[PDB]
């Protein structure tokens, strides 16, 4: 019963890495050359 | 093995607390509570475009003006043949109530009231006058004036 | 006759605007030429009560 | 004859516009040429109830 | 009874910012242009 | 009996808040340009 | 029974999390170009 | 006939084209010509329904 | 006939080359000129089935 309750923080501590990191969208760049 | 399935759905609804279907209602219920506080009582002024002829004789009244709390009316003073008439100063009594607005060569002054129920006067010497102009200014009326055309009784620098 | 139309009411006064352009101001006892005696100004609802039974409104165009 | 379509309604007012390009407003009771007397102002839903029957909506191509 | 000096205190509260809001005046402006 | 005042607390906090922010009316701007 | 107020204020605080992102409006940006 | 196409689609509205070049935008009630009524707008799957039975669908090159 | 060689695959798309130069790309149901209807694209592998029991892979010399 109680793997059930340690397994489940695992996962939320993980889960939220990985929702963070899908957030992330870093701006284009523009370069000019001459 | 089960003990993966059980861990799963568990942390899915600590993740996520309000279902896709709650989503939706909760946004039904915040834009009825804004449409509820931008709501006004009673029923709203008429907008409306007048024009008055102003008396300086000493047995006339002086004439109204009806106005809004955050709306804008403009005043626009004429002479006797419709040419535009400027204005050389004016003083303003309970500034507290109304606020006007006044580039320094014109003939337009535009007034915005503050207060809901709150009425006071207003005086207005023009360029070619000795006799000022005299206004009364009543907000919270059933119609709100977007624009006055005034006539005055004397003759301008234009004719 | 002349029809009188409200312009402005507050509690205790109200101004007045005629057929003819003619603009009057009057008070909870007052004279109107043409209606008699003002029996009640009503600020609320836009209604003025004479002792002739007629009632002066709003305009139906201005209101 | 002339058909009206709403441009714009809030809760007490509504804005009209006719066929042939004349711009109204109305209230809860007012006069509306060839239609009566405005019956219902419904905000939501942009329905106008008269009091001949017919109901004033948004037009078909503006919505 | 004592309900009666309850609502006597909250009467004492509005009327005095009431009256205090009365008493303001504020003095007028003239605005010259040229 | 106790759960109708903890009920009437609750709208006093919204129902402050509801009437300062009618009270608030923001100054006509004036822009002019050239 | 003690299960619905645990759940109750997991949802509250979440619900105010997306009211106050639903208020935010960004003013627009003109760009001139020459 | 004319065969209409979805162009694009969110929650309520579709913006559609059709083989002339035209361009359309509809809502949940709405008139389409050579089609009828529109009956469901699927926001998800890009499938319109409407009252004669026919699906409004992407296009197979455009998709 | 004409035969169609992987170029690239990710889950859900996949690019191909042919024998003519031409360059086509297909989701899970669509249509190949000369195959049918796309069955199964398997990202892993390089494989796509298609109705006609035909597999395109990726060519021999560049893999």
């Amino acid at each position: 019963q109680q793997e059930i309750q340690q397994r489940t923080s695992d996962m939320l501590t993980a889960a939220t890495q990985l929702v963070q990191d899908w957030k992330q969208v870093e701006t284009q760049v523009y370069t000019e050359g001459t | 093995e089960v003990i993966d399935k059980k861990a799963f759905k568990d942390m899915t609804r600590n993740l996520y607390p309000l279902n896709p279907e709650q989503v939706v209602k909760l946004k039904q219920i915040y834009e009825t509570s804004e449409y509820a506080k931008a709501a006004t009582p009673g029923t709203p002024p008429k907008p409306t475009a007048t024009s008055q002829f102003v008396n300086l004789s000493p047995g006339s009244t002086p004439p109204v003006i009806r106005l809004s709390q955050g709306f804008v009316s403009s005043l626009v003073f004429l002479d006797s043949t419709g040419a535009p008439w400027p204005i050389a100063a004016y003083d303003l009594g309970d500034p507290s109530s109304f606020n006007i607005q006044w580039d320094k060569t014109s003939n337009t002054l535009m007034i915005q009231a503050t207060k809901l129920y709150n009425y006071g006067n207003l005086a207005v010497r023009l360029r070619g006058l000795n006799t000022p102009v005299m206004l009364t200014l009543i907000p919270g009326q059933k119609a709100v004036d977007y624009r006055v055309d005034l006539r005055v009784q004397g003759y301008g620098p234009n004719a | 006759r002349i029809i009188y139309y409200i312009q402005a009411v507050i509690p205790g006064r109200a101004w007045l605007i005629g057929s003819n352009g003619s603009t009057l101001t009057v008070r909870e006892g007052s004279k109107i030429p043409g209606y008699g005696m003002v029996k009640l100004i009503d600020s609320l609802q836009g209604r003025i009560l004479t002792s002739s039974g007629q009632v002066i409104k709003f305009s139906q165009e201005d209101s």
